[PDB]
């Protein structure tokens, strides 16, 4: 139940188990969670399908389980389910700099920029392709950056997306580049923005009259740099009498739950935090 | 009150199976991966 | 894995629930989940006219006293406790009546957890709400809430339509997932109980692992 | 049991212990004596032939 | 009929051997005229000993 043991058709040379014992400790996922799989549906290779949407892809192996490959020594390779707790190594193939105090969540790979796309083991139909560990402000900046992707474009030509998006898909996060190949418009895409229209005509609704004119009085009040971004934010379309402490009680805590529902499309709970990192930045020794 | 008290033991050796099998007791399989035995033949 | 306490208070089979008293001295009041039951309005008439029959007490009074004095807040006041190892008694840190049990899949994925949902029905005079206890495969939060707002869509309907017909009457949620642990494909078995001398529809999850959840608010 | 390194499942379980009950099953026949070969029987009046 | 009959719990393997070393296996047992044609029928395994 806790050891998972896997196979191939082909058997392993001294050439392929050398680079596959260099993958001791490293994350591999699992569609089904059974005690003896198939190499035809580890990784990920069964589940890629350009021009069908990155975004499918990181809706579905946000579903697999994980786990991490150790002890191989022919036709045997045994991923390991972590239990909920316990102090595990891990290792990341994804090029992102680590930091002790940052969390975890797996994406999907995207493409790099160098047309390497390393694979590290083809076989005559099937290549291993490996989920990113990558730190959490990388993922709440990629779920929010492709959700930008998705709400802006409704309703445009191809041209002033491109202009945007070809700037917009580039991350600079610790001395990296990266890119959001594929945030195509699908039905996923539709009820997440849907629930976002929602969840924000709530919070325009259900919220204080008080609330509403809070920078208004900052603005007439106080001079900073961020009250001149908010001022040529919202300036263009431009006493308190009524005072309710509980009624404000209840409003601030449907704010909360319905700024929470809109927070619930970018925020993954996390996979993975860090107790240290190797200096050379290769493994990890964290907890989950 | 009672348990399984009526086993036999089996030998590998001692079954009629044998005869298809060369014995070989090797203590370093586990690092092994593969063992291959190669033949050159010419043709007449 | 046992995590035991003791707990001021005839199956293995039940879920400690810890509402809160409005009334001023118990502060709380530990509620099996049974007795949700007699609240809910997915259930049968039949079982509920017999709950209603067996468990009349004076707390059974100051339950309705105090579950009906605050609509839509029960999710303040609901809190787990895990199953019981015997019943004073203690309770662990599984027996479900047959229509508050529901699935929507073809229940034939192998290791499967379990979730409450509870829903808030506002189309009629002020709230009725539902119980459900959710047998499912999925492991993560947000694919379970879009299979929830596929499957409840007239409950968020509800929502939005008392938000707009009474807007002095704040709402906070239309309901809670929460799961509680995992129960295999083959132990869950349609099933049969008699207590106390009477007839009850009842299916039981065998080998559960005890595993609590947190009671995330949804739309 | 044997055993395989596949990925079908082995038990764990050896010397499963039982207990079985007997059930009883009891036999009776009757015998009769009359009074008058009991009574020749002991009292020997010791006489003739 | 013999073979699918599985085998006892225990065994005193002194008991019910005949001569010169062989081991009973069981007992089977009919009536009369049964055996007739049993003996009648099989009459070169049948060994009286």
């Amino acid at each position: 139940e806790a050891n998972i043991f896997c196979t191939f058709d082909h058997k392993l040379s001294i050439a392929d188990v050398g680079k596959l014992t260099k993958l001791v400790a490293a994350v591999v996922p699992i569609p089904q969670r059974l005690h003896l799989i198939k190499h035809y549906q580890l990784g990920l290779h069964q589940f890629v399908d350009h021009t069908r949407g990155y975004v499918r892809l990181r809706g579905l192996l946000r579903n697999m389980t994980l786990t991490l490959m150790r002890r191989v020594e022919g036709n045997q390779i045994l991923l390991h389910v972590p239990t909920h707790g316990l102090l595990y190594t891990v290792l990341n193939t994804g090029p992102v700099t680590w930091e002790k105090g940052d969390a975890l969540c797996v994406l999907p790979p995207l493409f790099h920029g160098p047309l390497a796309r390393e694979n590290l083991l083809t076989l005559g139909q099937w290549e291993l392709v490996l989920p990113w560990i990558v730190p959490m402000p990388l993922a709440l900046e990629i779920n929010q950056r492709l959700l930008i992707m998705g709400l802006f474009s409704l309703d445009r030509s191809y041209e002033e997306v491109k202009a945007a998006v070809q700037q917009l898909q580039t991350i600079t996060f610790r001395d990296a580049t990266f890119t959001i190949p594929d945030p195509v418009i699908d039905q996923h895409l539709l009820i997440d923005m849907k629930t976002a229209c929602l969840s924000m005509s709530m919070v325009a609704n259900l919220a204080s009259e008080l609330t509403m004119t809070y920078v208004r009085k900052l603005a007439l009040e106080d001079s900073s740099m961020l009250l001149v971004k908010c001022q040529e934010l919202l300036m263009r379309l431009d006493r308190p009498q009524h005072v309710s402490p509980d009624d404000e009680i209840a409003r601030l805590s449907a704010l909360f739950v319905m700024l929470r529902q809109l927070d619930d499309l970018i925020r993954e709970q996390v996979v993975f935090t860090v107790c240290d990192v190797s200096p050379d930045n290769k493994s990890a020794t964290c907890i989950f | 009150g009672t348990f399984c008290n009526r086993l036999e033991w089996v030998y590998f050796l001692t079954s009629g199976l044998a005869a298809a099998a060369h014995a070989i007791k090797f203590h370093d399989l586990n690092k092994l991966t593969t063992g291959k035995m190669l033949f050159h033949v010419q043709v007449p | 894995q046992a995590l035991t306490a003791r707990f001021f208070v005839a199956q293995p089979g039940a879920l400690l629930i810890r509402m809160e008293t409005g009334c001023d001295s118990p502060r709380h009041l530990y509620i099996s989940l049974y007795l949700l039951g007699i609240r809910a309005s997915n259930v049968s008439a039949s079982t509920r006219c017999l709950l209603e029959s067996v468990y009349t007490a004076s707390a059974a009074r100051a339950a309705l006293q105090w579950l009906d004095l605050g609509p839509h807040l029960l999710h303040r006041r609901l809190e787990t406790l895990g199953c019981v190892k015997t019943v004073l008694l203690t309770c662990v840190m599984l027996m479900i009546p047959k229509d508050m049990y529901l699935t929507w899949e073809e229940t034939r994925g192998r290791l499967q957890y379990v979730y409450l949902i509870i829903v808030y029905d506002y189309d009629g005079p002020e709230t009725r709400p539902g119980i459900y206890v959710l047998t499912s495969s999925i492991a993560h939060w947000q694919t379970l809430v879009d299979v929830a707002r596929g499957k409840f869509a007239r409950e968020r309907c509800s929502f939005v339509n008392r938000r707009i017909t009474r807007p002095r009457q704040i709402p906070l949620c239309t309901g809670v997932i929460q799961k509680l642990g995992w129960c295999l494909a083959d132990d869950i078995h349609t099933s049969f109980l008699v207590h106390k001398e009477l007839k009850l529809s009842v299916v039981r999850l065998d080998n559960f692992s005890v595993e609590l959840g947190d009671f995330r608010e949804f739309v | 049991r044997v055993a395989s390194g596949a990925g079908l499942p082995t038990s764990r379980q050896t010397t499963i212990m039982v207990t079985k009950y007997s059930e009883k099953s009891p036999i009776t026949i009757p015998f009769e004596l009359s009074a008058a070969c009991l009574t020749y029987l002991r009292e020997t009046f010791e006489g003739t032939i | 009929l013999a073979e699918a009959a599985t085998d006892s719990i225990l065994d005193n393997p002194t008991t019910y051997t005949t001569s010169s070393g062989a081991k009973i296996s069981g007992v089977m047992v009919s009536t009369a005229n049964v055996m007739q044609i049993i003996m009648s029928l099989l009459s070169s395994h049948i060994t009286k000993e």
